RNA sequence: AAACUCCAGUUGACACAAAAUAGACUACGAAAGUGGCUUUAACAUAUCUGAACACACAAUAGCUAAGACCCAAACUGGGAUUAGAUACCCCACUAUGCUUAGCCCUAAACCUCAACAGUUAAAUCAACAAAACUGCUCGCCAGAACACUACGAGCCACAGCUUAAAACUCAAA
């Protein structure tokens, strides 16, 4: 996390693009001169933008820093930003028992409702001879319990030297969800 | 004075509940423990921070920090010789209390006798 | 070693032997009468009693030697000392009477001072605390300081950045830069000081 | 809260020697048991766990004080061997 | 007269002075040394705030606030603002056994303040609230 | 990281919560339990033994009803970790811990050592543990597992407690 607080007296860069407490642009100056300004006016230094090639810092009072920090949290409370998608992994065996496959199927369903990406890998069972067409059937068994909830983000694909398959499931988008409801309703009208 | 042991342990004849539950028998061994190796404090750390303070204000130019660099150097040499003498004196002389090895030889001659002869 | 532990290293110093007996102390008198009963190793073919012997230049020469080719390493060394001296004589004749007083023309004085300007005061040593290694700033011994100065200078001259420039011209140029507190070898010392100053918080992990 | 201030746990500095004053204060808080008390109170020690700790600390005191008494009693015997060779 | 480590009692006639001020008139430096932070406030004998500084207000963040060098930096910052208001001698009141307990006092001295006494006021309940449960590590 | 930002520090006012140090003491009580202060009442029995059920008690958790609420905290929610993490780590908060009135009747309720009387000599004694025994009495035990189970019965207990088997199985435990 990047907090909006006083940077302190030790500045990271040597050349600093400084601004005034009222927003007036003071141009670039050496950090030694900035510390002198902070002491002469009794102000604190905050970092407004870092993407710019010349580091942009601004002088502010303790009251301004509070007002900005309050403004930012209200912007998020009102317009909360979405977080990055978390990737969950599962490694199954070809000869996985049905009771255990049901346990992991219920777990995959809970990850999809939370809008996660589920990477499912299927390896050849121990002391078992299996074909890639039979291992690929487990994916459809898993995804069949989630008719209009999940779909393939990355279809089954041999990996690890052809020993194991791998796919990535995701939650259906809102447009894809309304389409499923539409197609389902059409079948209801036909039947 | 050593705290009393009368009526402290669960025994026949002792009515009260036990006061102490030693996981080892309260019988003196014929040896003491080995002194643990200690971690000393850093020396000249004060002079090190004074040196690195002038560097920050003089753009790491040694020409402007000679007196601070020299002080940190002299301290390091003095702390080096003292470290060289601390071994010859404290490790070999056994100042003050005896060392475990010597103290264990003294206990060998007067072993605790928890049995009858 | 083919020398038994009884063999002592030879002392190659004419002054040490011509010193009168009256000036000797009771401790120095004991050492001299003791060496008369000890076995002495043969003097290596490197050092002699010459008045032009310089142990620092001899050490820098060995650190430049590749595959035991001492003749070539020694050749590069004397060519550098000549190149430094010719550059200073050219700078001296082209200077004014006032500036001439500050121009050094002794290549041995320049070489020693250039290395002294590149020696780092502090370094980073890994100390184990709580099962993890931390780069802790610590004071460097005199041996390590001098070694790092030589190694950095030689490494900089072998860098591929120099295109077709011969070693005596590269090294002579780097020495005169370091002699004036400039160049990439001085920068490498400043980086080690900046990286040791950044880890100032970890300085207390040291116990000596 | 209701007591006077700058009386309890207060040590005066002598000749600007703040390090020695701090060590004196730390030694006072240690001998009175306040330091170990503060540390044990950071997390709740359940009663059965406290009783076990007290029993362990009391058995250790008894053992350490008896070993120390035997060392001081035998220390005079650490002199040179009077019958060397026999 | 021999040195007394006990502070002068108010109301009694003591001869100790610091710049002409009595012990009861010296400003106070309150140091709160927590496990993850250090806060320093200098107040006058009448409880007038003169300067405040903590590891957080000096640009340290997360685990770096709970260090001795961070507390020393906060001590220097508080001493600088207090020295401008005419503070020279201070009475140190420290509470908590955090890593910035002694370092915060060094920073105050490096900043130009003279410590005449040290007082511990670490809260110790005499029986109080139940603390949180032990950790499984 | 999340969380808070009517947040934090000093100062003052301020508990239906909990009781540093003393305690290196070893006391009180039938046991369970009992360690801030004061006062009132108050700790059975002039032989011993004597109960799953009689009679009276019995930590913590829990139930019912009405209150209090600092702090802690099952559950739950959020953060993180992980192949997964229904955990361990961080945050928040509830039942609950407190008071009152009734229940419930359990514990590694173990100092795993029954009460009373007596002994230190003989053979001292498998091992370990906390030396070995005598008299007397009550309680209890008889391969392992099934089994703190089934059934019956009793109980303010209704997913409970107490009492408590057998068949099948093994040659060990
Ligand atoms: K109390
Ligand atoms: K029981
Ligand atoms: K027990
Ligand atoms: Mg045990
Ligand atoms: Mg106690
Ligand atoms: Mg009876
Ligand atoms: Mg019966
Ligand atoms: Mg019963
Ligand atoms: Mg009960
Ligand atoms: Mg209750
Ligand atoms: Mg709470
Ligand atoms: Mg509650
Ligand atoms: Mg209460
Ligand atoms: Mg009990
Ligand atoms: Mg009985
Ligand atoms: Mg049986
Ligand atoms: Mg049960
Ligand atoms: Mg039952
Ligand atoms: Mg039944």
């Amino acid at each position: 996390k990047t907090a909006f607080s006083n940077v302190g007296r030790k500045i990271s860069q040597r050349v600093i693009h400084l601004f005034d407490e009222k927003g007036n642009d003071l141009g670039n100056m050496h950090r030694a001169n900035v510390i002198r300004l902070m002491d002469e006016r009794d102000l604190r230094l905050v970092q407004r933008n870092t993407s710019t090639e010349p580091a942009e810092y601004q002088l502010m009072t303790g009251l301004q820093i509070l007002q900005e920090r309050q403004r930012l949290r209200e912007m998020e409370k009102a317009n909360p930003k979405t977080g990055p998608t978390l990737r969950k992994e599962l490694i199954l065996s070809s000869n996985i028992g049905q009771h255990d496959l049901d346990t992991k199927t219920k777990q995959i369903q809970q990850w999809i409702k939370k809008k996660h990406l589920v990477q499912i890998t299927i390896k050849k069972g121990k002391n078992v001879d299996v074909s890639e067409n039979e291992m690929e059937e487990i994916f459809h068994q898993i995804l069949q319990t989630m008719p209009g909830i999940a779909t393939f983000s990355s279809r089954p694909q041999a990996v690890q030297g052809g020993k194991a398959l791998m796919c990535v499931l995701r939650a259906l988008s809102k447009n894809e969800e309304k389409a499923y409801k539409e197609t389902q309703e059409t079948q209801e009208r036909d039947t | 004075a050593t705290p009393s042991l009368r009526g402290r342990l669960a025994r026949f004849g002792n009515p009260r509940k036990p006061v102490l539950k030693p996981n080892k028998p309260l019988i003196l061994a014929n040896r003491v423990g080995e002194r643990r190796r200690e971690k000393g404090e850093a020396t000249c750390i004060t002079e090190m921070s004074v040196m690195m303070a002038c560097w920050k204000q003089n753009e790491f130019r040694d020409d402007a920090c000679r007196k601070e660099i020299q002080g940190f150097l002299d301290c390091a040499a003095r702390a080096q010789e003292a470290r060289k003498m601390r071994s010859i004196q404290e490790t070999l002389g056994e100042s003050g209390s005896l060392l475990p090895n010597k103290l264990n030889k003294l206990l060998q001659r007067f072993p605790n006798k928890p049995y009858l002869s | 070693s083919r020398y038994s532990p009884e063999f002592k290293d030879p002392l190659i110093d004419k002054e040490y032997y011509r010193k009168p007996v009256e000036e000797l102390t009771e401790e120095e008198k004991y050492v001299r009468e003791l060496k008369k009963t000890q076995l002495i190793k043969a003097a290596p073919a490197g050092k002699t009693s010459s008045v032009f012997e310089d142990p620092v230049i001899s050490k820098f020469t060995n650190m430049m030697m590749i595959g035991g080719n001492k003749v070539l390493a020694r050749s590069l060394m004397i060519q550098t000392l000549e190149a430094v001296k010719r550059k200073q004589f050219e700078k001296y004749h082209a200077a004014s009477a006032e500036e001439q007083a500050t121009i050094e023309r002794n290549p041995y004085t320049i070489f020693h001072q250039a290395l002294k300007n590149c020696e780092p005061m502090i370094g980073l040593v890994p100390i184990l605390k709580g099962g993890r290694f931390y780069q802790v700033p610590v004071p460097l011994p005199d041996r390590r300081r001098r070694f790092l100065a030589m190694k950095w200078m030689i490494t900089e001259c072998r860098d591929k950045k120099h295109q077709r420039t011969l070693m005596p011209e590269k090294l002579s140029h780097k020495l005169l830069e370091a002699f004036h507190n400039q160049g990439p070898v001085i920068k490498r010392k400043h980086d080690l000081h900046k990286m040791a100053e950044a880890n100032r918080a970890l300085a207390h992990y040291r116990w000596w | 809260a209701k007591h006077l201030k700058f009386i309890a746990r207060t040590v005066m500095v002598q000749e600007g020697n703040v390090e020695s004053a701090y060590r004196t204060l730390n030694r006072i808080l240690t001998m009175d048991g306040l330091i170990e008390d503060i540390k044990h109170r950071r997390y709740y020690e359940k009663p059965c766990r406290r009783r076990q700790r007290e029993s362990y600390e009391r058995c250790r005191r008894i053992y350490n004080m008896e070993m120390a008494r035997k060392i001081n009693f035998l220390m005079r015997k650490n002199r040179a061997d009077p019958w060397q060779g026999c | 007269t021999k040195f007394s480590i006990y502070p002068p009692i108010p109301g009694e006639e003591s001869s100790l002075r610091w710049a002409g001020k009595k012990f009861e008139e010296i400003p106070i430096a309150h140091i709160k040394a927590s496990h993850n932070n250090t806060q320093i406030q200098v107040v006058s004998a009448s409880n007038e705030p003169l300067a405040f500084a903590s590891c957080g207000t000096e640009g340290f963040r997360n685990a770096k606030k709970g260090t001795g060098i961070a507390a020393q930096t906060a001590g220097i910052a508080a001493a600088a603002r207090a020295k401008q208001k005419g503070v020279i001698h201070i009475r140190v009141v420290v509470k908590g056994l955090g890593p910035g307990r002694l370092s915060a006092m060094h920073g105050l001295i490096m900043g130009g303040l003279e410590v005449i006494s040290i007082t511990d006021n670490t809260p110790i309940p005499h029986x109080g609230c139940r603390p949180r449960k032990a950790r499984k590590l």
